[PDB]
């Protein structure tokens, strides 16, 4: 999407490959997880992610 | 989801006239052109596809 | 059966009628031991009440009280309760203290009051909230009692909202004015609708210092139930013109009429019995020296005299008569709406404001605004029966309705909207912070003036 | 320059005892000019003769302090309740020492009633603290009342919202019936093993023989019962190995009565520091209009902090209660009450003493199981769960895929298509 | 130096530690239509978009009903204050009796 | 005046089961009320037209 | 400590790693010496050179998706952050217990 | 009429510190009210002029 | 520190200026302090390129 020609587009969308995602690593005993994922959960429940 | 976000007002009168109890009531309504569009899981519409 | 009656000074209420309860009423007497017992009283304590109470249920087994209140005294009310445990007599609270909203009723007591609670009284409220659109709203909850069911019933009622309520959070106050942390509270109200849960003289208290601090506008509606206004009769200081209650101590429909159907209830009530069981009469001989057929799991299913006066399992009415008043120029708590038997009914849907609240109040912030139907502008389509609630995207109008082509009268239809134009009236009252007073055109279209007449 | 003190007790030496401790009061406290009396009423077991006495002696003698103080009335209803609804007229506070009830801790049905007695919501926090000790989270509870149970029930949920967590099965039912052993077996196929009970002799009696007939007296089965529940034939009927809890100094009746003698004192003297105070007047001639002091008087007893006190550091909570009272923990061996420790305050206290459980050792019956069974519930989802009929009777047949793998099925058991 | 430079100095430091939401505190204390002026005419003048909250001011010896709110509607980072000595003395001690 | 929860959730939730093996709509209305595990599908909505 | 008694919690040590849609860490305005307000300063430990093991912090901007996570998490959450840069490399790999 | 009676001490000999009731001061004269006056009305605005 | 208007603007507010007839873009800035006509032009925004 910034390719300067375009002349590079990769095979497939992830169907044959780990597809994984991405979070966020707290530490092992932290309050702030609950409400962390609440707002993840708020932020992609709006159309705002 | 769609009752809660903010302009999905007509969408949601529009869909709780004609709910449906199993997805192949979907399915074979929209085969049988009773139904003409319906929100669903991308992937599993590809195998139905 | 014998039943007696006593009153305080409510609506000069003389006792003659009282004793001329007995001759028209019951016409179709079954049970023939039904006698009335109709007295007076100077004073409202209590201990001269139970005095009362061990005199007449000695006096001739006397198996019935109908008592009325003058004042605004609910502890009265927990004391009749509480001979109501003791002699197991049904007694009948009309009115005043005696049927004020008390916390938990006990199913060791047969004492029933007339009327509805308080979360059907606030059902009715957020029912007229829903008929007038008004979303936004706060509300300020004292150490009143009461109030733990009535703040839950408000919360699951706001988190159980179709329409999309806009609650402000909980003002809570442990103590009275402290002028440095209550004031903090009051202060924090933006919204539209205050509710207030207190007495009435802390309700006085609260008000003015609202109407010190200027939390007296237009904007700042104000509506509370029976129970924190009290007396209809006594007005006192500090209130808003335009003060919205909720009550049922009608001028129209008076004390006589309640006594007559709550007398032709408890005698339904003897001839249903008696017709069951034989041996009626079964109370207490005398209060000195110290349960198998009683009314109070009986007459769940009654209708006297044509309407619905049917006990619920909380002891109260099932469709008892609510009056929503106001508060005019002149003083005075006016009728204005009356309930159905299932839906709610308003006079007046059109909404008056009463500007003479205070010394100078201009009405400079609402804008008369008048549109044409429009298909990417003014989009117009019919409110839900469903719901009654226009979606919170769109906005209600009026629109006034001719009926017939040659008539002069026409109704008000209340109908929603949505478009590019009810967005750009959103916006400009979220910028410019106005508010819109939005109707339909009936003359018909943009303009045209047809011989100086536009 | 006289004011009364009204009090229900009847035994001459705590009387005296409630004399000399007035006139302790009113030795170094100030310069007030203030003299005090007392008036008690005695038994009587007519109610209603007790509620005529109480008004006839609160009217006429301009009181500022109603202590209750008979806990073991003969009548089994235990109602201190008219005292309180004749004083609301004018909201006095009636400051009893007897009842231990959610019912009566409501400032709502109980205008302005007033204690340093705590019901059993405090006692289920300091369950709480032992399983914050004792590292539990999963619970059985069974309140046989509905009354105070929905006060217990949101003083539970207080305490999960305090651990940000949830329990596990709550239960209520009817007193009086015998079959809630179908309830007992549907809490024993659950995953955990702590039974918390709220009841009275009756309900505790009946489900300590649903116990001993549903061999719910093994290993491992945690019982945690309060004070209605050691007593009467439910002693007799609990088994060896039961924690019970008592708050210390209660039943001891004159160091509480001394404590709420300061109280009541240091209360009225930080009442009559300032000046505009009213009077309580006379109901019987004129005077219907409520007392306009009442939420000032509330203000002024509510907030007031102690330092004084036999018992300890006495403190009103928001619902007027003691707060961080003293408790024992105690246990039954060989129908015998052995004390295994105590509680003040934030911090478990426990003895020398064998702390005995009903199973085995002294340690701690952890009664998570380890689930081996599970209980799977499916849709039929047209991508993920196809549904076969069987061929003859519950079998399936071993089809293929495209890949040669065998589709290994599952007997399921699936209801009807449409359910109404 | 002047009070302009002075708030120069301050707004600098603010600048090279980026907390730009703040508010602004000023008494009846001599120099405040200058000191105001010049922190309207620099922020409202930056481009960094400065989150200004509006000016709360004090007049007299406070009431503790009107000064409390005053006080209480401040839910920024920086607040600045604008009055003598004893005056700031008396404003922390209502700031941290009211936290 | 609550709005309770029937089927899987209803279910699981009064204990009659112990798992709900289903496509499970990660989202924030029952985020609030049960925890969560880690997602195995990374699927989307569209529209089924003709 | 302004206080005595004063709970602070709300303090979030943060460390990110420079990845072209997600982080971007760019220069300061050398003109203003000035972060523009929709990035977030940053310090790096720059070393003095390969021998010595001390270094200093230069401050820079930061822009970015993580970036807007970062603030609309603190819009949300409400709690203070700061924000740094590591130099041992990458995101994680343990060589023989040393990650 | 009022409590907190403070006189402002004479500077010249032994007193070097401010008079801490100003605005006490400002509070009892810029906050007063007028009915009466030969001249006519006076009345405060925030400057505290005619 | 402060800022000033200059250009057409310069040269109308200091009265050297009457009316300046030309298809100026009208913002919300410059409308701010003088009154402006009615747009006689609907006219928006391109790129030119080669
Ligand atoms: C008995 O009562 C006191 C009441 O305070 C409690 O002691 C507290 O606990 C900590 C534990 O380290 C002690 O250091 C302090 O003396 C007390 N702190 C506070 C804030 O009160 C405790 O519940 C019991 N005694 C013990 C074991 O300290
Ligand atoms: C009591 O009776 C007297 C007349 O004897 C009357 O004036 C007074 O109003 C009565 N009291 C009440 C509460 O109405
Ligand atoms: C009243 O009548 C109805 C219909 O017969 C029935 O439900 C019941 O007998 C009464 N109401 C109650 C208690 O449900
Ligand atoms: C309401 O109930 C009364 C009494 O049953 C009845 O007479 C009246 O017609 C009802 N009104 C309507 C239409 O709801
Ligand atoms: C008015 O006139 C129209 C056209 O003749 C007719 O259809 C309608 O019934 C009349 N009634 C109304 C709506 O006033
Ligand atoms: C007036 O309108 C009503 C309602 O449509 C209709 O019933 C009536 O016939 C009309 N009047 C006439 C005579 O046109
Ligand atoms: C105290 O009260 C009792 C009972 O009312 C009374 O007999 C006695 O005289 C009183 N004593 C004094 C003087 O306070
Ligand atoms: C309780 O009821 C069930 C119903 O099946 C019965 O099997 C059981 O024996 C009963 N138990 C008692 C305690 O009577
Ligand atoms: C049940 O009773 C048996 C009797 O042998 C005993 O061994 C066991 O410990 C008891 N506990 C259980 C498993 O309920
Ligand atoms: C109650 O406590 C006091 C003080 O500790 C003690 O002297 C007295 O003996 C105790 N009384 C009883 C009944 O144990
Ligand atoms: C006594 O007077 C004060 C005003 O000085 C006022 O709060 C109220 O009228 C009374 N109550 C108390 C004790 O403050
Ligand atoms: C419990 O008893 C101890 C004895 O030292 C005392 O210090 C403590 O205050 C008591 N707790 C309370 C508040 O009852
Ligand atoms: C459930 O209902 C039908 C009704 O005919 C019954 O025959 C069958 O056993 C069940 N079938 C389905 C759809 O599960
Ligand atoms: C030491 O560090 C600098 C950058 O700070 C760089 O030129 C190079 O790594 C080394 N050279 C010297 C001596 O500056
Ligand atoms: C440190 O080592 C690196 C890699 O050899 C090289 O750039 C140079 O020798 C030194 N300078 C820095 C700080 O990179
Ligand atoms: C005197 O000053 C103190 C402290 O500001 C204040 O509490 C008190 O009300 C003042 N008294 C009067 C009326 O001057
Ligand atoms: C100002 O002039 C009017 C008209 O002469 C006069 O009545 C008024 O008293 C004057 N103002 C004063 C002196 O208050």
């Amino acid at each position: 999407g910034r390719d300067e020609g375009c002349k590079l587009v990769t095979i497939g969308s992830g169907y044959i490959f780990a597809t994984t995602g991405y979070g966020i690593a707290l530490q092992k005993g932290s309050p702030w997880k609950r409400q962390i994922d609440l707002a993840l959960l708020q932020f992609v429940g709006d159309g705002e992610m | 989801y769609f009752r809660r976000q903010v302009e999905l007002s007509t969408m949601y009168r529009h869909m709780e006239k004609h709910n449906y109890e199993s997805a192949a009531e979907a399915i074979q309504a929209v085969r049988d052109n009773k139904l003409h569009a319906f929100i669903w899981d991308s992937a599993v519409l590809e195998f139905e596809a | 059966l014998n039943i007696a009656v006593l009153l305080g000074h409510s609506h000069d209420v003389t006792e003659r009628e009282l004793r001329n309860l007995w001759g028209p009423e019951q016409a179709t007497g079954l049970p023939l031991d039904v006698n009335v017992v109709a007295l007076l009283m100077n004073r409202t304590d209590p201990k001269s009440l139970i005095t009362h109470v061990c005199d007449l249920m000695s006096g001739a087994r006397i198996h019935g009280l109908v008592f009325g209140d003058d004042t605004d005294q609910e502890a009265v009310a927990q004391m009749l309760d509480f001979i109501s445990s003791q002699t197991f007599i049904p007694i009948l609270g009309i009115s005043g203290g005696a049927s004020m909203i008390m916390a938990d009723k006990d199913p060791t007591s047969t004492f029933f009051q007339f009327g509805a609670s308080i979360q059907q009284q606030a059902t009715v409220m957020l029912k007229i909230m829903q008929d007038y659109d008004w979303h936004v709203f706060s509300l300020v909850t004292t150490i009143f009692p009461g109030y733990r069911d009535f703040i839950s019933f408000i919360k699951t009622t706001v988190d159980n909202s179709f329409v999309g309520w806009d609650m402000q959070n909980v003002i809570t106050l442990d103590t009275s004015f402290e002028d440095a942390k209550t004031q903090v509270q009051l202060k924090k109200i933006h919204s539209s609708v205050i509710l207030l849960y207190c007495s009435k003289d802390e309700a006085v208290l609260i008000l003015s210092e609202a109407r010190s601090l200027g939390l007296t506008g237009y904007d700042f509606f104000w509506i509370v139930p029976s129970l924190v206004s009290g007396n209809t009769e006594l007005i006192p200081k500090e209130f808003p013109s335009g003060l919205i209650s909720v009550s049922y101590d009608d001028w129209d429909y008076s004390l006589e009429a309640r006594v007559r159907d709550g007398l032709g209830i408890l005698t339904t009530a003897a001839s249903s019995m008696l017709e069951k069981f034989s041996y009626i009469p079964e109370a207490k001989a005398s209060c000195y020296g110290q349960p198998l057929h009683t009314l109070h799991q009986f007459m769940v299913n009654v209708t006297w005299d044509g309407k619905d006066l049917s006990f619920t399992e909380e002891g109260y009415q099932v469709h008892p008569r609510l009056v929503v008043i106001v508060l005019n120029k002149d003083r005075e708590w006016e009728k204005v709406g009356k309930w159905e038997n299932q839906t709610l009914s308003l006079r007046h849907a059109v909404w008056p404001r009463y500007k003479s609240f205070s010394d100078c109040e201009p009405d400079d912030n609402h804008l008369s605004i008048v549109t044409l139907e429009e298909a990417p502008f003014v989009i117009v389509e019919d409110i839900d029966p469903l719901t009654e609630t226009c979606v919170r995207n769109t906005v209600p109008c009026r629109k006034f309705v001719k009926i017939n082509n040659s008539t002069n009268e026409g109704m008000n239809v209340k109908k929603c909207c949505k478009g590019f134009c009810i967005d750009i009236l959103k916006k400009l009252s979220r910028t410019v912070k106005f508010t819109y007073d939005l109707y339909l055109v009936t003359n018909g279209k943009h303009g045209k003036k047809v011989n100086n007449v536009w | 320059k006289i004011v009364n003190i009204g009090a229900v007790l009847s035994t001459r030496k705590h009387e005296q005892m409630f004399r000399e401790a007035v006139n302790q009061a009113n030795k170094r406290h100030g310069s007030w000019k203030i003299q005090l009396n007392a008036t008690s009423v005695t038994h009587k077991p007519n109610a209603i003769q007790m509620a005529l006495s109480v008004c006839e002696d609160l009217i006429s003698s301009q009181v500022y302090a109603i202590l209750v103080s008979h806990p073991p009335t003969p009548n089994d209803h235990f109602t201190p309740t008219p005292v309180s609804y004749t004083a609301g007229f004018y909201r006095i506070p009636v400051l009893g020492l007897t009842t231990r009830m959610s019912i009566y801790s409501d400032k709502s049905i109980h205008l302005s009633f007033l204690r340093t007695v705590p019901p059993y919501s405090h006692q289920s926090s300091v369950w709480f603290e032992m399983m914050r000790v004792y590292n539990w989270n999963h619970i059985i509870l069974l309140v046989s009342d509905d009354h105070e149970g929905r006060a217990a029930q949101k003083r539970l949920e207080t305490l999960l919202e305090e651990r940000e967590s949830k329990a596990e099965k709550v239960l209520q039912f009817d007193p009086g019936t015998k079959n809630v052993t179908a309830l007992l077996m549907e809490a024993r196929e659950l995953e955990a093993r702590v039974i918390i009970l709220s009841a009275s002799e009756d309900d505790a009696a009946t489900v300590y023989r649903a116990a001993a007939m549903l061999n719910m007296t093994g290993s491992g089965y945690v019982w945690l019962v309060g004070e209605r529940e050691i007593s009467g034939n439910a002693l007799r009927y609990a088994p060896d190995g039961i924690i019970g809890l008592q708050l210390i100094n209660g039943k001891n009746e004159s160091a509480h009565i001394s404590d709420a003698v300061g109280v009541v004192a240091q209360a009225v003297h930080e009442l009559l520091e300032k000046e505009n105070i009213t009077d309580p007047p006379r109901g019987c001639v004129g005077n219907t209009n409520i007392w306009k002091t009442g939420p000032l008087f509330k203000r002024v007893l509510m907030s007031s902090k102690y330092a004084d006190g036999v018992t300890g550091r006495v403190e009103f909570n928001e619902d007027g209660d003691r707060k961080f009272a003293n408790y024992s923990i105690m246990n039954l061996q060989n129908r015998k009450l052995v004390q295994v420790g105590i509680y003040n305050g934030t911090h478990v206290i426990p003895n020398d003493r064998k702390i005995i459980w009903p199973g085995g050792e002294t340690e701690k019956p952890r009664g998570y199981q380890m689930s081996t069974r599970l209980k799977i519930v499916t849709i039929h989802q047209e991508p993920f769960v196809y549904v076969k009929p069987t061929m003859s009777d519950g079998t399936c047949k071993e089809e293929f895929t495209v890949n040669g793998d065998p589709v290994k099925k599952v007997i399921c058991t699936g209801p009807n298509d449409t359910s109404p | 130096a002047s009070i302009q430079q002075q708030a120069t100095v301050m707004l600098k430091i603010m600048q090279d530690y980026d907390w730009h939401v703040f508010s602004l505190v000023t008494t009846i204390f001599p120099g405040y239509r200058d000191f105001i002026s010049f922190i309207k005419t620099t922020v409202d003048n930056s481009f960094v978009g400065w989150d200004m909250q509006n000016v709360i001011t004090l007049d007299t010896s406070f009431e503790d009903a009107k000064t409390q709110v005053q006080l209480k509607k401040i839910h920024s980072s920086v607040i600045l204050l604008y009055c003598s000595k004893d005056e700031a003395v008396l404003i922390l001690s209502e700031a941290r009796s009211l936290g | 005046n609550k709005k309770e929860w029937n089927g899987m959730m209803g279910e699981l939730l009064s204990g009659q089961a112990d798992m709900i093996v289903a496509p499970l709509t990660i989202n924030n209305e029952r985020a609030q009320y049960i925890e969560f595990s880690k997602p195995f599908k990374y699927q989307g909505l569209t529209i089924l037209v003709k | 400590s302004f206080s005595d008694c004063e709970p602070d919690d709300n303090h979030l040590s943060i460390v990110t790693l420079e990845e072209a849609p997600f982080v971007i860490v760019e220069d300061i305005d050398p003109l203003t010496e000035t972060c523009v307000r929709n990035t977030v300063p940053c310090r790096k430990f720059v070393k003095i050179n390969n021998s010595t093991n001390e270094g200093m912090n230069v401050k820079k901007c930061c822009k970015g998706f993580c970036i807007d996570i970062l603030k609309k998490l603190s819009r949300t959450v409400k709690f203070t952050y700061d924000l740094y840069l590591v130099t041992n490399g990458k995101h994680g790999k343990k060589v023989n217990n040393v990650w």
